[PDB]
């Protein structure tokens, strides 16, 4: 037997003395209570059958009150693991690479331009023919329009000629720019979300579910019932058992616990397995190594541990054992709903025809 | 990158009257530009490039439907004359 | 060894650079295809349909003002065969401009640089009195790096006699402003001082190149007896990796000079000369058309 | 807070509408910076406080808060005659019997768990250095960037003696004023004039020169599209075993403050030996005055708790943070070896984890604030505008006269 | 670079704003159903064909606005296609002697050496590399 753990094990037998010898448990995993007895590690140390468990051991309420822990050496808590969805981009880029001040001022070099011109043209062409004409350039020149005949007149044009262009040439760089970097739009929140409190609302039923038996069941069964009663139907025996129904396409999401959970979604090969919330943890509680209630090892060895804190010790362990490659952006077709932010331009511009429509239509009648 | 630097030698037996004469000529050979020049010759011809960055160029092959959409719609234009002359006849 | 060092501000500039994108084939083979519609529109789409003239001349101008833009006056054919041949050509002219804008930005994200030198037998440094303002470049005196000069290249150490400065720190100095182009140096100081310099303002010819490769030792005294015990020592410390903790604790620098993307560039004059030297050619090429349009 | 002039504090309210909850607090009122003072009633509220008044009715006692007096966290300093050591601070006032219990934030240490019981932490958290942002944005004042001034200098240049080559091959062949408008019409791409090639000389210049003006702009285009991707001023730190810090450049000025943990991390290695000696001279006597120094270039780095650098962070929004946490130690509350409350008091931290009770006190006192081209950048381009208007209105003058 | 199901709408969206462009001139206080096709197939397309135009003051703002919609889908377009020739660039190699795939090997990871060579020394007199 080796690993992360037992490294720590040898330590505290090196720096304070004493004898060992580990032995697995069979009779169940973690601890559980059967109304009456505990079973685990947990059980073996409550019925002085051994005097410590060390291992991947969470420190709760219901456990502390029969045997007493140690300080934690590893942060561990909730989280949520789900695919990595498609690319998604904010379908509001139409006009976000731009400020509104810029816009707002551009109609006002307009207004004073087109009356200048047109009142220029008085000394040797209506407004509507005006506005017409020096707006369209800045779209390019694809609209017939009226132009003037005026040696001066002529003049003016090539100034905002000259303004188009640039206008026009930057749009395009910093689109360019936008949609080279960026970052993605996560999908879902924590448990807190509308689609795990009461998921029988929604049209498609979203399928979650942990392996029974452990500490991050009984804080849901506590907490929320009402998630609790819906994930019976979907568990798991084993956590890369549950990890290929989410590479097969049947769940679409596993609650487990935080340390664990990191630590596949890092080992793995694409890197197509991401943790919700971008490494959010809920009910913070560490490991830690049971003792017998009594056992008068608790002190020192509490102090061996905040020792190794006080080095990099405890750091170089994680760099060897729990490191991975693959802790971006995405090239992605565009699609209706990346885009549909342009297309309500139109449907108000569309819907503004007819009022005016209207106006002249009426006043004409008197 | 490199995580054990230690060159080559040429390896004599102890108590041998040639280690000092041998270890001498190496010294000489870096500084005249001759083991500048064995490198050139034998360990340094380039024959195969390498990818730096993504630098890529469009050919013809790349842009098929392109050119095929001009010389697909040459011929759909004549089937329109036949039917707008009949408009008339 | 022994390394050059340059400035890396003034850089070089890669003219030619509008003509990578696409290649010698969809430039030239467009112009047929270009000839072939106007030349098909003409003389069966618009003479076969009913609805002053429209020659060849005019079809060929107009076909040739869409793909660079709409900018010059033109004049419409008639018909309605003819307005759905022009309309399809608009919509090759959108997407062939399109992508000539996107693949240029490419090639300008990921360009590469030149050096000024290639080593110490170019040209510049062996025979310096035959160029514009001759190239500035000096070493500190009394040295193994001046030792080995003045035996291989004498003709350039000579030349190398008004540069000499007195220290390594107030040799970078003069880098910076201008009084020299380039230092040469051990490789063991120079790979440090640019790793080590703000604003990756310094940088090594060759990205590391060596040129005399002998290494550090210590001088025991001739015919000692700690010689063999010593070499013992340095020949475990390598197996134990001790010495590369060593040069990562002291020997470890911050610029990345070795990444060599161009943090942006400024086009010029000599950058941009492709460009009017292509209307150099037709400068003289309707010139030569005025003659021969006499007869 | 200072209280009101009638003795009780101000009532706020949350943006929910739920009233805040505050207490009397009875400490100095500058911490004897040089001059004595007396002790007079205050406000505190926050997280710890706000969590204090759960323990309370919880497990059935009555408190009374007072400030600490010098206003340090807590370290071992020896005593002049001989090697007596005491501890000074929050940490010495818990061992004298002038304090019961400390609800504030304590790196669980080595040192102090020696000499006090904690409990299991409420927050975990770390170390990380804090830094000031420079250079907001690219300047980008003048548009002329892609093109110096060179080339707009023969460019502008290059459009006339096309134009006067274009009035007279046309013109010698089997005017002014018709080539000049054509000429800058296609580089500009603006829908004027009427004047054509007419003759196959005027055709063949004026095609290519059709293709000149379509150069320009692409190359304008990529220019700046590409500019803005490589843009990348690096002055990152990137946290520790920085070479910039384990080998001090003379120029670069780091500190925190004094006592705390950071001094006792720090002096127990003995390869940071080289690094503690050159903040010894500039530790600070607060965090609040160590970051109001990172803002006014008084300092150039700042090591401290994670968890209260990333709320100035948010908040200050003209300061950045940047490292990687290295040293992993929750906040405790501390308290002696004979009290009969420890149990209960770490049984009370477990279960308000578990229960979203400890989500709350993040939400409401911890992540409430979040702090393109836009008018700079292109002021050149709008006065050419103006600049347009007023020089062409003097030649119209001149027009009307002519 | 747009989505099939994108490129659809567009060509349907031509046909629907020009339909009501000639029902709004001429009910108003003229241009035929015809004649305004071309002139929306033309502000699209950029080509210079057709002479039709909008006479109604209510029939001239909505030509407009669609003028503006013609620009942004086309700059739009080359903005993406700079996307799919410079961010083909995935990351993954192995880097140097510290990665986790060699201290931890996987049965799927196959590596050796020459028998008999300095690399085998290297490989046993350090005590920490005993796994590979
Ligand atoms: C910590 O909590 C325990 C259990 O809630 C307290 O122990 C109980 O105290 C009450 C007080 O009268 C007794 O009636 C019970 O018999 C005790 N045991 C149990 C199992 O309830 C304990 O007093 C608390 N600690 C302190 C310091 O009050
Ligand atoms: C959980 O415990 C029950 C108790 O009977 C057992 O039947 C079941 O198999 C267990 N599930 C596991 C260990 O996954
Ligand atoms: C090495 O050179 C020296 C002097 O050139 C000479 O005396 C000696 O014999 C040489 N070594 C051998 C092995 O010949
Ligand atoms: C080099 O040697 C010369 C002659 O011995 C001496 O004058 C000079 O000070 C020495 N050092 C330098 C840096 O030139
Ligand atoms: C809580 O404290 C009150 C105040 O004296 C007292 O009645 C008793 O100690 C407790 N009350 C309970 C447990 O109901
Ligand atoms: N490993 C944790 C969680 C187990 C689970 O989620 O089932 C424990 O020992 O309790
Ligand atoms: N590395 C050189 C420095 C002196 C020089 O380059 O001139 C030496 O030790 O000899």
């Amino acid at each position: 037997c080796k690993g992360f753990c037992i490294d720590i094990l040898k330590r505290l037998a090196h720096t304070i003395g004493f004898s060992y010898d580990l032995y697995l448990v069979t009779n169940g995993k973690h601890g559980k209570k059967i109304d009456g007895v505990w079973n685990g590690m947990i059980g073996e140390v409550f019925y002085q059958r051994a005097d410590m468990a060390i291992g991947s051991l969470t420190i709760n309420e219901e456990r502390s009150e029969i045997v007493d822990f140690s300080v934690p050496f590893v942060e561990t808590g909730i989280s949520v693991m789900v695919a990595r969805s498609n690319g998604t981009v904010s379908p509001s880029a139409f006009l976000e690479p731009y400020s509104p001040a810029v816009w707002v001022m551009m109609f006002v070099m307009c207004l004073t331009v087109v009356a200048v011109t047109v009142f220029i043209f008085e000394y040797l062409f209506t407004i509507g023919k005006s506005i017409w004409l020096l707006w369209a350039l800045v779209f390019n020149n694809s609209v017939p329009v009226e132009n003037p005949r005026g040696t001066t007149s002529k003049i003016m044009v090539l100034v905002w000629a000259f303004f188009a262009v640039i206008f026009l040439a930057s749009y395009t760089a910093n689109l360019a720019a936008f949609m080279i970097q960026e970052e993605y739009v996560d999908t879902v929140s924590g448990l807190s979300d509308r689609k795990f409190q009461r998921p029988q609302e929604q049209y498609p039923p979203l399928k979650f579910g942990t392996v029974p038996n452990g500490s991050t069941e009984k804080n849901i069964r506590s907490n929320y019932p009402d998630m609790h009663s819906y994930m019976v139907r979907y568990n798991q025996p084993r956590v890369e058992e549950a990890l290929t129904q989410l590479k097969a396409g049947k769940l679409d999401a596993f609650i487990y616990d935080a340390a664990v959970l990191n630590y596949m979604a890092r080992k793995d090969e694409g890197c197509k397995l991401v943790t919700i919330g971008s490494g959010k943890v809920f009910a913070t509680t560490g490991y830690g190594i049971a003792l017998h209630k009594g056992s008068r090892w608790k002190r020192p060895i509490d102090l061996a541990l905040l020792q190794f804190l006080g080095d990099d010790e405890i750091e170089m362990l994680e760099r060897l054992w729990l490191s991975g490659i693959c802790h971006e952006v995405m090239s992605s077709k565009l699609d209706i709903d990346n885009m549909a932010g342009v297309f309500y331009m139109l449907l108000v511009a569309m819907g503004l025809s007819l009022l005016v429509f209207a106006w002249e239509h009426l006043v004409y009648w008197r | 990158e490199l995580f054990f630097r230690s060159g080559f030698g040429i390896g004599m037996r102890k108590d041998s009257p040639w280690k000092q004469n041998v270890s001498l000529s190496i010294l000489k050979s870096h500084e005249n530009g001759f083991m500048e020049d064995l490198d050139k010759t034998w360990v340094r011809y380039q024959e195969c490039d390498s990818r730096s960055n993504a630098p890529a160029t469009l050919t013809f092959e790349n842009m098929a439907g392109v050119f095929m959409l001009v010389a697909g719609g040459i011929v759909a234009g004549i089937f329109l004359i036949f039917i707008e002359i009949a408009y008339k006849r | 060894g022994i390394s050059v060092m340059v400035s890396r501000s003034n850089g070089t500039v890669s003219p030619s650079a509008f003509l990578e994108p696409f290649s010698a084939d969809v430039w030239v083979m467009m112009f047929v295809m270009l000839l072939i519609v106007s030349a098909v529109a003409v003389f069966v789409f618009e003479y076969f349909s009913p609805v002053p003239s429209f020659t060849i001349g005019k079809a060929i101008w107009l076909l040739w003002g869409l793909v660079f833009n709409n900018s010059v006056p033109v004049q419409n054919p008639k018909g309605t065969t003819s307005k759905i041949m022009v309309s399809v050509w608009a919509f090759f002219a959108v997407i062939f401009l399109a992508s000539y804008t996107a693949n240029l930005a490419a090639f300008m994200i990921q360009e590469e640089y030149v050096d000024q030198v290639s080593g110490l037998s170019d040209k510049k440094f062996q025979r310096p009195n035959d160029f514009s303002p001759p190239f500035r470049f000096g070493t500190v005196p009394n040295g193994s790096t001046e030792r080995n000069i003045r035996n291989n290249y004498a003709e350039m150490h000579a030349y190398m006699g008004k540069f000499n400065q007195r220290g390594v720190d107030d040799a970078l100095l003069s880098l910076k402003t201008g009084k020299l182009d380039a230092f040469i140096y051990d490789a063991a100081v120079l790979n440090y001082m640019a790793g080590r310099d703000e604003g990756c303002k310094l940088v090594t010819i060759g990205s590391g190149k060596v040129f005399a490769s002998t290494g550090y030792g210590i001088a025991i005294q001739k015919d000692s007896g700690w010689k063999r015990q010593v070499d013992l020592a340095i020949l475990q410390l390598f197996g134990d990796g001790e010495m590369e903790e060593l040069e990562a604790l002291w020997l470890t620098g911050i610029c990345h000079n070795e990444k060599n993307e161009v943090m942006s560039s400024q086009l010029d004059i000599d950058n941009m000369a492709g460009v009017f030297y292509m209307l150099g050619a037709a400068m003289a090429l309707s010139l030569i058309t005025f003659i021969s349009e006499h007869l | 807070k200072p209280t009101l002039s009638d003795g009780t504090c101000k009532e706020e309210f949350t943006v929910n509408g739920d009233p805040v909850k505050k207490v009397i607090c009875t400490g100095p009122n500058d911490t004897s910076p040089g001059s004595p003072r007396h002790t007079v009633p205050q406000c505190c509220y926050g997280f710890c406080i706000d969590l204090l008044i759960k323990l309370a009715r919880t497990m059935n006692f009555t408190y009374e808060v007072h400030l600490v007096a010098d206003g340090k966290f807590g370290t071992q300093e020896r005593v002049n005659n001989s090697n007596k050591k005491e501890w000074n601070g929050m940490m010495g006032e818990l061992l004298s019997g002038q304090a019961d219990m400390i609800v504030a934030p304590l790196t669980i240490n080595n040192e102090r768990a020696q000499y006090i019981e904690f409990s299991k932490p409420f927050k975990y958290q770390g170390l990380t250095i804090l830094v000031k942002k420079e250079i907001p944005r690219s300047t980008l004042d003048s548009f002329m960037q892609p093109f110096q001034s060179t080339l707009w200098l023969l460019v502008g240049l290059s459009v006339h003696v096309v134009a006067v080559m274009l009035y007279l091959l046309d013109r010698f062949s089997p005017t002014l004023s018709s080539a000049m408008w054509f000429s800058w019409g296609v580089l500009l791409n603006s829908g004027i004039g009427e004047g054509a090639p007419r003759s196959f000389s005027a055709r063949i210049l004026g095609m290519v020169w059709a293709g000149f003006a379509m150069i320009i702009v692409a190359s304008y285009t990529a220019n700046l599209a590409a500019f803005l991707v490589l843009d990348r001023p690096e002055e990152r730190i990137t946290g520790i075993n920085d070479p910039r810090l384990r080998n001090p450049s003379d120029k670069f000025i780091y500190a925190t403050v004094k006592q705390s943990s950071v001094d006792i991390y720090f002096r127990r290695q003995v390869e940071l030996s080289t690094m503690y000696r050159h903040m010894e001279k500039h530790n600070y006597e607060s965090a609040a005055e160590a970051i109001q120094a990172v803002r006014d270039n008084k300092l150039h780095a700042f090591i401290w708790d994670s968890a209260v650098l990333e709320f100035e962070a948010s908040q200050k929004c003209d300061l950045v943070t940047t490292g990687e946490l290295f040293f992993r130690s929750g906040f405790g509350i501390g308290m002696r070896k004979d009290s009969p409350w420890k149990q209960n008091v770490s049984l009370s931290i477990l279960k308000s984890h578990e229960n979203g009770f400890m989500e709350d006190l993040d939400k409401t006192w911890v992540r409430y604030q979040e702090c393109t081209l836009t008018f700079e950048n292109m002021a050149g381009v709008f006065m050419l505008v103006a600049g347009g208007i007023v020089a062409g209105i003097f030649l119209i003058f001149i027009e009307i006269a002519y | 670079p747009f989505q099939s199901t994108l490129w659809l709408l567009v060509g349907l969206s031509v046909h629907v704003v020009a339909v009501m462009l000639y029902l709004l001139d001429r009910f108003s206080p003229a241009l035929t159903l015809s004649s305004a096709m071309w002139f929306s197939w033309g502000v699209l397309l950029n080509s210079g064909i057709g002479e039709g135009a909008p006479r109604s003051f209510s029939a001239r703002i909505l030509g407009m606005v669609w003028a503006g919609f013609a620009m942004i889908i086309v700059a739009s377009y080359t903005a993406n296609l700079a996307a799919f020739l410079v961010l083909d660039r995935p990351e993954e190699r192995i880097t140097g002697i510290n990665d986790p795939r060699l201290r931890n090997p996987s049965d799927k990871f196959i590596y050796a050496t020459v028998k008999q060579s300095s690399v085998d020394i290297y490989f046993r007199r350090q005590v920490e590399l005993s796994t590979m």
